[PDB]
């Protein structure tokens, strides 16, 4: 008799993957599910980024050296680098870690001026060699170390209010001086027992500079601890010292939204990209990916495996 | 497999065939031939495309860093944070195990039913005037010159015109 | 699809039934008729009702507000269940979408199922007096009138009574 | 040949849905899973509920005069609004959150007595217009501002302590005045140190009294921090105080178990629910929802999908 | 089911059928007989025991203690870790009784399968020298003795060889 | 005809499970998928365990009587218990919790000595009935008890500084004593104002002891807070005091990396196992477990069934 027969295609170029049943299934052909590769580079093609180089994010809102083309603007996407200044005069800021964040997710920061004033007896612009600009001393942009006008005399009790006329909340930063040694505070403010507090309508809290020997950084012995908190609008929030503040000029409004990047890998204008880790960008199609869980933006998955093909062909029976 | 036919009945796939991925091959007075059937391998494409246009393109949403890659955070809290992330870590890593073996063991049983439909569509054309030989092959108890072959191909093959050749040749 | 009957073998489905959801439809000397199968058509529903009653009334387990409607709360631990929940609604709509994709694949080709078992079990009782159309019909070589029709329809066709006419007229 | 056909239905009006090879498949029937209708209510049919209107959960520990009809109770639903009043003397408690989140999980409040006695030389019943109820100026139920009998006079030193005799945990506030003059706090204490230290076995912690001026509200520009601890049974806590204690004079059992509601949705005694968000209530067989992420009670699943449509038919080929 | 073999047009299970999974029994003139089907049987066991290898086996991820069993700590952090810790047991518990429903769905429908194509087998196997019964049963139209009965058991019956005769039959 | 049927197995034994479609399926097999079973003891087989018994991981820091057999020493596992003790002299440490979870993560602790001398005037070995050891009072052995060596006499200011000179951050613990009377105050240092600062480079504090009652623990109606920092490698940590420090005589070195274990069980070393909890140990090649979501090492995921069967065999369908 004569005869027709059907029958299937295969590949002597066989591939194996993974079913409920059997764990080496041999198909025609499968494509890989897991992305592997990322890009050396920060794909910024198509959006409004700062890259703050050497200044660290908590340095625009005090306005350290290293962050003056940075103490406002507005962008979409803000890079961190990894040995970024903050800090001119050495010291720390309470809920550091928050304020951090709440910066690289702002999208943008204006500047609003306080408005406080001294009257005599005080001087308003202490500076030191730790802050450096030039010629010579400096501070903080956004803050004033108030001081004694004469050297040993008593720090007067004052009273600076702030109030945000504005529409939406504004970031007060301020610092607490801790001084290195009694000489120190004595010549600064008084001999007296000094005490600052700080209250609105929905904060309030209370601070006493703290004299004693420390080591040095870089630098000098004595310290700076800023605290900050949001000012609602239409609130006041007043300043109760008598010695010891780091008086806030300006104050900061976080303007909308943005994607925070912390990576050290140089930034590409001709790439665009969803998806940011530490060592770059990422960019696929593929649901999965195998290169870090710590991303950001758009982002496949992370998962711990190299690889996981999904079959395109049937099972491959070669002949 | 399922449906028997891929690594079946069916022995062996045909290296030759690179035109799809199911056809036929016949063997007549005239000699022999090979050709891929449009309509079953394009059945099969269709469905292994639409299960790309599932996992490949999906919109994802955006996350923001909770841990800081440069300052040490508190310990207590970093604790709980490498707990939830490598919980989910091992969620979504089962999860894509689960999916792919799952979507594998579908495929594989999709191309296995477009064969078995082919060989029943072929089946049915030739009413009774074939047999099946157990292995994928029809014998034809009818003589089935090339046009007569590419008529059931092209399923324009009409039984009632070789029938009561095809039965006589059965019956001796 | 899978078993290649429904959108296979057999054009489309009848709007005319509506009695069930597989059936009969038969031509004779004395006309035409319609019918539905009641076996194949409970046995399709029954497996969908399954599937509702393990997806619907799922009992839930309870869980409290950890964050504030009213008080903003402390950014950093705020991130932290920004992002652990939208960590979890990536999870849930995967699922979702996943559980409903695969389970309309299963229904859909179980009810392609039923259909081709209906199929097997009317070519079955019918034996050798009767041979396959291949739209889905069955031609008797024997007149069936609306009675033996019936005896189709409720399995009690005996074969034997119609076998000799049958092959007789198979064999012309 | 006589025939005999098979066929199956379909249906003039199909509907789509999606399977694991196609995103637009034809079946004839299919029903949602996906919860999208809420109601406009806190559906309450039998609940022993509690709406608190004003009233802040912490101003019931406390006893703000807003809180009167809250000072007790039993329930096992507790509803929070959004500017209700937790202080009269203005102020702040520390870990507030954990704080209200406790009360919001109680199912019930009861209030046990101190006991706490003083002696001349204090007068232990301060009142103030911040805390007005009728007729005249009051002060918060559950504690007691205590101050020099004379206007001039040293506070005494003195001790009180608190037993808990009961077989559960009791919850203690305590505040402590912040006053806004050195005039008002020599008026009102000693013009000496003052200095408050509390104990107990299993709690341990000194505090200092800061004159400062702060915004009036509204009101006063003095100020409370109020700090509260669970008490373990048979335990003791000890105040020393020589002015500046805001005392105890109840202290709180907190009794089971209560679902808390933060919403500005109006109650409804004649329909039920098991779940909850700020929106209303919810109420459905389908396991999942579309309406929010912050939900309380049973709940569906949360889902960013409009809609997700389960086959319950077949393939649909119409003729 | 599905396939329609197992719970479908054969009646019922053997229980006295203790050798494999799926088998034949037969009766000729020399009397009755009953035997496993190893290839069918082993087919079945294998994709069972791939099932079970891939759950059992799993290597599982480190974790520590973020939670304090005797000093029970602070309300805030604690009521994010336990909605945390209830959010992922809903995700596992979900996901287990998915897992086990779907594998479960499937190994059910292979098994079926796998007696559907031990049925195919046989069938074409007999070619023109047998009838299907409808019952899971081949009436054989040529006398098949015990030798005759294992060649259809190991696939080396011979269908030229009796050809002639089961025709004979079966024109009556 | 003679006759050739087909047909599958079946029993009389049947299971019943779950599928898509049917809750119960009778199958001919079936096994479970979730462990239900955990050993009553703590599988210690081939680890370096350390079981602290009555010993709490902070008095291995400060040196508590019942924590001397583990001042010292590594380990991979260490186990707590449920009423272990910390303190002898009443106190609290700031932060205890982040601090018991560094030690119960660490594989191994170091104590490191910080050299502090004090001269005459100063007595540097004070001891109290509530720390005992054999014979006698004692104190913690990390840390001494400084006291003027003269009965009423003032207590030298004093400045100690501790050098890191190790390559790794070194746990130094200090306390502050907080006296139950001013003759108590009077009688260890002067009748002088006390004030004790700490400061390093990344760190930096303030301390006064406060005199007050408050309940005897048990022992005494005085306290002790602990406060702690790390010391970088290379950097100075300065204590400047004149009365009320309890000072360090030994800094600690955490190792490495371990599992920490809270569990009452009692330890066996003829089974192993890679998984604990409260209740034991649990040993399984199943992928869920029903126990406890609380569990430490590498576990099977907790779920909240009693039972899944997983079907190993076909439909059942009897005679
Ligand atoms: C072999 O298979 C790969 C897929 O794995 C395919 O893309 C490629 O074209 C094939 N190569 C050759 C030379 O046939
Ligand atoms: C293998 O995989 C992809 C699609 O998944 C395809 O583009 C590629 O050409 C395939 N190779 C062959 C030879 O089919
Ligand atoms: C201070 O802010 C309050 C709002 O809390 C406002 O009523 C008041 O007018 C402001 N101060 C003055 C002097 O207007
Ligand atoms: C099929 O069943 C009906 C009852 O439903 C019975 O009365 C009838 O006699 C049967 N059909 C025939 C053709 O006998
Ligand atoms: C039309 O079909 C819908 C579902 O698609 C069904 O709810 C409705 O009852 C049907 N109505 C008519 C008139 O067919
Ligand atoms: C659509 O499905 C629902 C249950 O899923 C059912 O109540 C209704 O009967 C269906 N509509 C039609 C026309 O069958
Ligand atoms: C203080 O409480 C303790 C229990 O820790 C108890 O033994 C003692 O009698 C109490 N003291 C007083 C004065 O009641
Ligand atoms: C039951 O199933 C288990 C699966 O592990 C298998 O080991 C065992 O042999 C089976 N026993 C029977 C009686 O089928
Ligand atoms: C104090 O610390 C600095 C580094 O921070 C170091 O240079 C110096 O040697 C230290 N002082 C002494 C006396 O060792
Ligand atoms: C098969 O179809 C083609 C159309 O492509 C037609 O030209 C051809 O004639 C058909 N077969 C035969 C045998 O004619
Ligand atoms: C999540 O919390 C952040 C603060 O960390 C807040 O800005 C944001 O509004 C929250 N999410 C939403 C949807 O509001
Ligand atoms: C969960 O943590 C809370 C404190 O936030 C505690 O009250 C509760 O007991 C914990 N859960 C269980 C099951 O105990």
């Amino acid at each position: 008799g004569d005869k027709i027969c059907l029958g299937h295609h295969a590949v002597s170029n066989g591939t194996i993957v993974k079913t409920l049943t059997n764990e080496k299934e041999e198909v025609t052909n499968a494509t890989e599910t897991v992305e592997s590769k990322s890009l050396d580079k920060l794909c910024m093609k198509s959006r409004n980024y700062k890259d703050l180089g050497s200044c660290h994010p908590i340095g625009m809102v005090i306005g350290t050296p290293a962050c003056d083309l940075h103490l406002t603007g507005t962008w979409d996407t803000l890079i961190e680098r990894d040995n970024s200044i903050a800090y001119c005069y050495p010291g720390a800021t309470v809920n550091e870690e928050a304020l951090r964040q709440k910066i690289m997710e702002s999208g943008g920061i204006d500047k609003i001026s306080t408005g406080f004033t001294y009257g005599s007896s005080i001087n308003s612009a202490g500076t030191t060699k730790a802050c450096m600009r030039n010629g010579g001393n400096s501070f903080y942009a956004e803050l004033k170390w108030l001081v004694s006008k004469s050297k040993g005399q008593n720090f007067p009790q004052t009273t600076n209010t702030y109030r945000n006329t504005d529409s939406a909340e504004h970031l007060i930063i301020w610092g607490i001086h801790h001084p290195s040694s009694t000489q120190e505070k004595n010549d600064l403010y008084g001999t007296q027992s000094l005490s600052i507090s700080v209250g609105s309508s929905t904060y309030q809290n209370n601070f006493v500079p703290v004299v004693g020997a420390r080591p040095q950084v870089n630098g000098q012995s004595g310290r700076i601890d800023f605290h900050w908190t949001m000012v609602q609008p239409g609130d006041n929030i007043t300043f109760s010292h008598n010695g010891g503040l780091i008086a806030p000029s300006r104050v900061s409004k976080l303007k909308g939204r943005g994607l925070g990047i912390q990576s050290g890998a140089s930034v590409d204008n001709d790439c665009e990209s969803k998806c940011f880790w530490k060592g770059g960008s990422i960019n696929t199609k593929l649901p999965f990916q195998n290169l870090s869980p710590r991303t950001v933006g758009q982002c496949p998955k992370y998962v711990n495996k190299k690889s996981l093909l999904l079959a395109t062909g049937m099972r491959n029976v070669p002949e | 497999g399922l449906f028997g036919a891929i690594a079946g009945f069916i022995e062996n796939g045909w290296e030759g065939m690179v035109d799809g991925w199911y056809g036929f091959r016949h063997q007549n007075a005239q000699g022999t031939g090979q050709a891929a059937d449009y309509k079953s391998t394009q059945a099969a494409i269709d469905q292994i495309t639409g299960k790309l246009n599932r996992l490949i393109e999906k919109t994802n949403t955006e996350f923001e860093s909770i841990e800081s890659e440069f300052s040490e955070i508190e310990h207590q809290i970093g604790n709980i944070i490498n707990w939830t992330k490598d919980s989910i870590t091992d969620i979504w890593t089962y999860q894509a195990e689960l999916l792919v073996a799952m979507e594998n063991q579908h495929t594989i049983d999709m191309a296995d039913s477009e064969m078995l439909n082919l060989y029943e569509r072929v089946r049915k054309q030739l009413r009774q005037n074939a047999e099946e030989d157990g292995k994928g092959c029809f014998e034809i108890y009818h003589k089935c010159d090339d046009n007569c072959m590419e008529s059931i191909r092209n399923n324009t093959y009409d039984h009632t015109q070789y029938r009561e050749e095809a039965l006589l040749n059965r019956l001796n």
